[PDB]
This record gives structure tokens, C-alpha cells and sequence, in this order.
RNA sequence: GCCCCUAAGCGUGUGCUAAGUGGAAAAGGAUGUGCAGUCGCGAAGACAACCAGGAGGUUGGCUUAGAAGCAGCCACCCUU
């Protein structure tokens, strides 16, 4: 499991503020702050369309090669700041990382299969926390469910993962619930 | 269809014809499946019959000195390999043509060189 | 009919209409859902209605989860009434709903019976309104 | 041109077969008669016959083989098959019986060899909810 | 002659189409012929 | 009710600037 | 505000609009059109059109007057 940094051009911001931020957004360009454990914070300003791919490509948790004025750095899309409305990414957060880095990413959990006819599957996680090497990380965690029966539990510790990587949240967390399907009348009586 | 599996489809043609000592080029159009399946029945037990695109075998036709018969590809293809000796499938596709009346001979290959409906008609006879 | 068992205040200023949601963004119980793109009371006979219609439409499997409550009340005098003597007495209850809530959630098997039966959910409201999935 | 699934010893049924046969130009006391004594000879099984006709009236009835449902579940020893396939399985047949079947319907379908009729008798245990071991 | 505000494709056989500026719905089926208006 | 729409609908006029006494 | 009434531009450059929209209005309906962006297939021949095929098990069971691929139900396979 060896990802690629992914190469994205930056520029250091001239000017900060909303009225900064709300003109380079009009201008195809998305703000982000990079730090670290270097303790030294950059203001950056990126490419929204590039962004935006290298996020599809690779999910929420891709890592970045960052072209500062011909300066290669390593990042981590720490946090994204996403629009309730238009759904843009109005600001990004980037931790610095090196290589051979153990970090704390959540990791999206997505499922597939076919259990038995008679049941409902519902998710209760969206994603799980998980520590992991920088470059190491998954891109996404798979449970499968066939001939599941009846009434079962699928919690995080039955969760399965990759080598090098150590799950931290606790194993009681339940992701995923596979219930009897509800009948024609147990429609009728939930919200009335 | 993928154009992977006409890769696929080329090839597995191609070794289906490196191990056949002929092949039967006919046309077929105006057959039901129950006759196509009384003509496997009758073929399946030693010969081999199958309908594959024209330029799909055409390309697996580059592989051997099989690359004259494109011009037999012109309409509708039903190709008959023999697996088990070399004219059983020629008698068995005259009969089904003389049968069902619905069939064309459009040609043969035998010995490296490629036939036409009289001379198939007297090799099959041999 | 959504009530309130009880209210520490019966009678209470209406809901302002300003700003658009913080919080309820997101779909986070089922796999689809409604998600608000006007400013409006929702009242308790609405959501009766699109939850029935949601029914109707998925039959047996499937969940339903509602992330609006009417627990703010508003008052009406009597009828014919002149201006003055005092607040009416509360006789509908309403939820705030402001863009960007998600209002109704959907677990279904297969895509397009989910989509008609949202669809057909949010043609019962007084919103615009549009369908959004776990995805980003 | 027609097809239908008849009782062995049993003929002029009213719903199934007479309005059917009477509206295709066929003579029915003659094809009860035939009928009635091929399947007195075999005496086994219900029947599907299907009719081919002729511009002159005369009948030609074909007599298939017994049908893999009522074979089936004569040899699975029960009389219904299963209102819930693959959730309720209410019979268990061996494979003895699936080959004997096999044979039967090689005799009847374009199957190449046994086991491919075996599969597909198996397939249609599996339409009726009934393991095939 | 449907006259409706809204105007769909009942069955598949439905085709939508515009006349001098209306939208119309026209069908081999004589019930499904409909227009905006 | 035209009378009222139309009062405040010239409302929007480019010299009113979007304001009119009375609406 | 600048065609004439009515003082001053039937101003210049690049596009859009066919509705007199401009010169009133909602839920909602819709192959109107322009721009920008994704995904699918496609000369290894795409879509349309088109000639020929689309079979056997078998009417897969339960359900019934009836169930034959086409009340329903449940399964929903094999051969060429
Ligand atoms: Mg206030
Ligand atoms: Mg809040
Ligand atoms: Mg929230
Ligand atoms: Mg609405
Ligand atoms: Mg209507
Ligand atoms: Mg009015
Ligand atoms: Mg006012
Ligand atoms: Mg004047
Ligand atoms: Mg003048
Ligand atoms: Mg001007
Ligand atoms: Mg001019
Ligand atoms: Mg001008
Ligand atoms: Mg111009
Ligand atoms: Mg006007
Ligand atoms: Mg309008
Ligand atoms: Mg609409
Ligand atoms: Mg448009
Ligand atoms: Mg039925
Ligand atoms: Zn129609």
C-alpha cells in the first residue's frame, strides 16, 4: 500500500482577509492555510478545479506535493470547508508531514454485498479514525455483508484493515446494523 | 462489448483455427435457432460450427495465410471448423443447405488454399 | 401528527426567517434525503403527509427517519374578531426550516424507487427543495 | 399449433382443453381416444401434448416426455411445491432420481449429454425450492 | 384533448413536441393527446 | 388588486432607486 | 437621460434575446437557445435506419375457474 504524492501548484497570499478570500474564490482559486509540526504556518492559495480532481481521485485524505516558488512540501488535506449551498470548498487545511509520519486520518467505510432478502442493512459510521503511516493511508475501508441473518452487529474492531495500519477509536463502535426488514404496517407507526 | 474482449475473441478464434485442418465459410441467413441447434446436434459430436463478426475474424484471419478469404466476409458468416477429420462438416452443411434451402456455400479452405462453391461441392465428394 | 408532550411556553414570538442553516447539513441516517432550499414553517400536517406519501411509495422495506420537529406553536384569534384583548390561543405547531436542512431521510435498496419516492415527498411541501446522497 | 398439459388417464376436460381445441379445427373424440391409450400405456404421469394441424382438419398429437415439475415432485414425494422457494424447502431428492430425470429429458431435450440435462433438472428443483443432494 | 398546465409523456408511445409555441404531447393512443394550456 | 401592484411596482423605477413614499 | 414628441449618441467593440421578453406574478410543466464542465459508447464501425434470427427444459413452482414469460406470490436456473 504505497501512494504517490499528488503535484499541485501554490502561491503564497499577498493580502488575507474576507475580501481577499471572496475575490480569489471568483477567481477559480480556493485559499488554504499549510502547518505543521514545524510551527511555521504559510498562507497558500491553489488552483479549485486541480483541487477538486486530485479530491475526486483520490478521496478526502489524498496526500499533496506542494510547488511553493519552486520549494517541494508534503502535505495531508487535514480539513476542507464545503459550502451547505453551492457545495464549493470555500478554504483547505494542509498539515505538513514527512515521510515514515504516523498520523490520525478518518477513513470513509463504505460496504457491498447481499445479505438475506428479509433484512435491512443501515450504517450507523460514515467513516472510522485510524493511525496510519502519511503515505500508507487507505483510501477507503470495504465491509462485506452476504447471508447475513436476522439481527447483526458489525462493529469496528470486526472491521477489517490493511498491514501497518492500527485502528484507534474504540471496537464498540457500531457501523454497521443489519435488522429484519420492516413490514407493510411497521411503516404506518414510526412518526405518527 | 469490450473491445478487450475482441482482443479475447481474436485469439481464441485464432487457436481454434490453428487446430482445425479446414474450415467451411456459409451464409445463414433466414434460420431459426432450432434449426441452428439441430445443425450442432448433428456437428457438435465431432465438428464445430460458430458465427463470429466479419472484421473480428478478419484480424484474427491476419495471423496464418488465411488473409484471402476477407473477401468471402462480405454478407453474413458461419464459420465450420473440423476438429475430427476434414469434410464430415462439409457433408453435414450441404445436407442442412439442401434441407432447409435457406442456406449459401460461400466458400471453402483446405490445404492452404481457398474454394468456391463447385469445388467444395467436388472435395466433399472425394 | 408530531405534538410536543409540552411546551415550557405556549405562546411564543414567530421564528425568524434570517440566515441559513449550521447545523442538520448533511445526510447522516439513510442513504438519501430532502434537503431545503427555502426559508419556511413547516408545519406538522405537512410532514404527515410526505412521511405517508414516502410510505406509499416504498411499500415494505426501507427506513424513514424525519429530522424536523413542530415543537414551536403559533396562535390565531377567533374569527371575526377585532384588533386587540390579548395573543390567540396556538393552534399549529411549525419547525424553522432554513436552506441547506435536510429535512427527510431515506434507506432503500435501488436508486430510482428511492428518488421517485422523495420526489414525491417534496411535492408535498410549501419549499424548493432537492435530493442529496452520503457522497460528496 | 398449440400446446397443452393434460391428465393421463383423464380426457374431455371443459375448462382446459375443449373451447381450446374446439376453436383450432380439431376432431377432440378421436385425439381422447389416442390420447386416452397412450397414456393408459404409460400410465404414469400427466402429460403435455402439443397439436400440429393440417389444412385438410387432420390432427397430429406429440407426446413428450413427463415434465421435470410433476417428475420431480413425484420424486421428491410431495404433492405441492414450495410457496416460497429458497426460503421454505419442503423436499430433498438425491442425485439417483436427478440422473433418472436426466435420462428422461435427454430423451426429450437438446442437452449434448446426461449431466447437462442433470443441471437442468437441477435448476428447475431450484424454481420449485426443492435441494437437489 | 387534455389542457393542462402540466403536460407528460403518459406511456412510452408519448412524444413532446411544440406547435406555434405550445408545448403538446401527441400519441398513437387518442387519451394521451394533450396540451399546455 | 392591480391598482396596489402597479403603485408598487413602480416602485422599481431607476430614478426611485427602489423606494416610494406610501410603498 | 441622448430615434421623434423632447435639450443632448437612429455612439463605438464583443456576445445574447424571437418572447414586443424588454413594457406585472406562484407552485409546477417543457427535445427554446448560448456558454462551461463531467461520465458512457464509438472506424477495433458508434446511435438511427435496416434484412434475418430471439429456441429447448417449460405452462419453473404456490395461487386459483384460470396462471401457459405477461391477478398475485416465491424462487428466478440449464443446454445449443
Ligand atoms: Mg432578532
Ligand atoms: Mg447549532
Ligand atoms: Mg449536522
Ligand atoms: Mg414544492
Ligand atoms: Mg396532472
Ligand atoms: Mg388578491
Ligand atoms: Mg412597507
Ligand atoms: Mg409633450
Ligand atoms: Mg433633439
Ligand atoms: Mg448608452
Ligand atoms: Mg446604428
Ligand atoms: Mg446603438
Ligand atoms: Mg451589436
Ligand atoms: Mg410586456
Ligand atoms: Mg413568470
Ligand atoms: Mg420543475
Ligand atoms: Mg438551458
Ligand atoms: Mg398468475
Ligand atoms: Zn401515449
Amino acid at each position: 500500500t504505497a501512494n504517490i504524492p499528488n503535484k499541485l501548484t501554490a502561491n503564497v497570499r499577498t493580502r488575507t482577509g474576507k475580501g481577499a478570500s471572496r475575490q480569489a474564490r471568483r477567481d477559480g482559486k480556493v485559499p488554504a492555510v499549510l502547518y505543521g509540526h514545524g510551527t511555521d504556518p504559510q498562507h497558500l492559495e491553489l488552483n479549485a478545479r486541480d483541487f477538486a480532481a486530485v479530491l475526486r481521485s483520490h478521496g478526502t485524505n489524498a496526500i499533496l506535493t506542494l510547488d511553493i516558488e519552486g520549494t517541494e512540501q508534503l502535505a495531508l488535506t487535514k480539513a476542507l470547508d464545503v459550502h451547505p449551498i453551492r457545495r464549493n470548498i470555500q478554504h483547505a487545511d494542509l498539515l505538513v508531514v514527512q515521510r515514515g509520519e504516523k498520523v490520525t486520518v478518518e477513513v470513509t467505510v463504505l460496504v457491498e454485498g447481499d445479505a438475506t432478502p428479509g433484512t435491512l442493512v443501515t450504517q450507523d459510521a460514515n467513516t472510522i479514525e485510524i493511525e496510519a503511516e502519511a503515505l500508507s493511508i487507505p483510501e477507503q475501508l470495504t465491509v462485506s455483508v452476504e447471508g447475513v441473518e436476522a439481527g447483526t452487529q458489525i462493529t469496528a474492531g470486526q472491521i477489517s484493515l490493511p498491514e501497518g495500519v492500527n485502528l484507534i477509536s474504540d471496537p464498540e463502535l457500531l457501523v454497521v446494523n443489519v435488522v429484519e426488514a420492516p413490514s407493510a404496517e411497521a411503516l404506518e407507526e414510526e412518526g405518527a | 462489448m469490450a473491445k478487450a474482449d475482441k482482443a479475447t475473441a481474436v485469439a481464441d478464434i485464432a487457436e481454434q483455427f490453428k487446430a482445425s485442418t479446414a474450415t467451411v465459410v456459409t451464409e445463414y441467413r433466414g434460420l431459426t435457432v432450432a434449426n441452428l441447434a439441430e445443425l450442432r446436434r448433428a456437428l457438435g459430436d465431432s465438428a464445430t460450427y460458430t458465427v463470429a463478426k466479419n472484421t473480428l475474424v478478419k484480424r484474427a484471419a491476419s495471423e496464418a495465410g488465411i488473409e484471402g478469404l476477407d473477401e468471402l466476409f462480405a454478407g453474413p458468416t458461419a464459420i465450420a471448423f473440423v476438429k475430427g477429420e476434414a469434410v464430415d462438416a462439409a457433408k453435414a452443411i450441404k445436407k442442412f443447405a439442401k434441407d432447409n434451402k435457406a442456406l449459401v456455400i460461400k466458400g471453402g479452405y483446405m490445404d492452404g488454399k481457398a474454394l468456391s462453391v463447385a469445388d467444395v461441392e467436388k472435395i466433399a465428394d472425394l | 401528527m408530531l405534538i410536543p408532550r409540552k411546551v415550557k411556553h405556549r405562546k411564543q414570538h414567530h421564528p425568524e426567517q434570517r440566515g441559513i442553516a449550521s447545523g442538520g447539513t448533511s445526510v447522516s441516517f439513510g442513504d438519501y434525503g430532502i434537503q431545503a432550499l427555502e426559508h419556511a414553517y413547516i408545519t406538522n400536517r405537512q410532514i404527515e403527509s410526505a412521511r405517508i406519501a414516502i410510505n406509499r411509495h416504498i411499500k415494505r422495506g426501507g427506513k424513514v427517519w424525519i429530522n424536523i420537529f413542530p415543537d414551536r406553536p403559533l396562535t390565531k384569534k377567533p374569527a371575526e374578531t377585532r384588533m386587540g384583548s390579548g395573543k390567540g390561543s396556538p393552534e399549529w405547531w411549525v419547525a424553522n426550516v432554513k436552506p441547506g436542512r435536510v429535512l427527510f431521510e431515506l434507506s432503500y435498496p435501488d436508486e430510482k424507487t428511492a428518488r421517485d419516492a422523495l420526489t414525491r415527498a417534496i411535492h408535498k411541501l410549501p419549499i424548493k427543495a432537492r435530493i442529496v446522497t452520503r457522497e460528496e | 399449433l398449440i400446446k397443452l398439459q393434460i391428465q393421463a388417464g383423464q380426457a374431455n376436460p371443459a375448462p382446459p382443453v375443449g373451447p381450446a381445441l374446439g376453436q383450432h379445427g380439431v376432431n377432440i373424440m378421436e385425439f381422447c381416444k389416442a390420447y386416452n391409450a397412450a397414456t393408459e400405456s404409460q400410465r404414469g404421469n400427466v402429460i403435455p401434448v402439443e397439436i400440429t394441424v393440417y389444412e385438410d382438419r387432420s390432427f397430429t398429437f406429440a407426446l413428450k416426455t413427463p415434465p421435470a415439475a410433476k417428475l420431480l415432485l413425484k420424486a421428491a414425494g410431495v404433492q405441492k411445491g414450495s410457496g416460497e422457494p429458497h426460503k421454505t424447502k419442503v423436499a430433498k431428492v438425491t442425485w439417483d432420481q436427478v440422473r433418472e430425470i436426466a435420462e428422461t429429458k435427454k430423451a426429450d431435450l437438446n442437452a449434448n449429454d446426461i449431466d447437462a440435462a442433470a443441471k437442468i433438472i437441477a435448476g428447475t428443483a431450484r424454481s420449485m425450492g426443492i435441494t437437489v443432494e | 384533448m387534455k389542457v393542462n398546465p402540466s403536460v407528460k409523456p403518459i406511456c412510452d408511445k408519448c412524444r413532446v413536441i411544440r406547435r406555434h409555441g405550445r408545448v403538446m404531447v401527441i400519441c398513437s393512443d387518442p387519451r394521451h393527446k394533450q396540451r399546455q394550456g | 388588486a392591480k391598482r396596489g401592484r402597479k403603485k408598487r411596482d413602480r416602485k422599481h423605477s431607476k430614478a426611485n432607486h427602489g423606494k416610494r413614499p406610501n410603498a
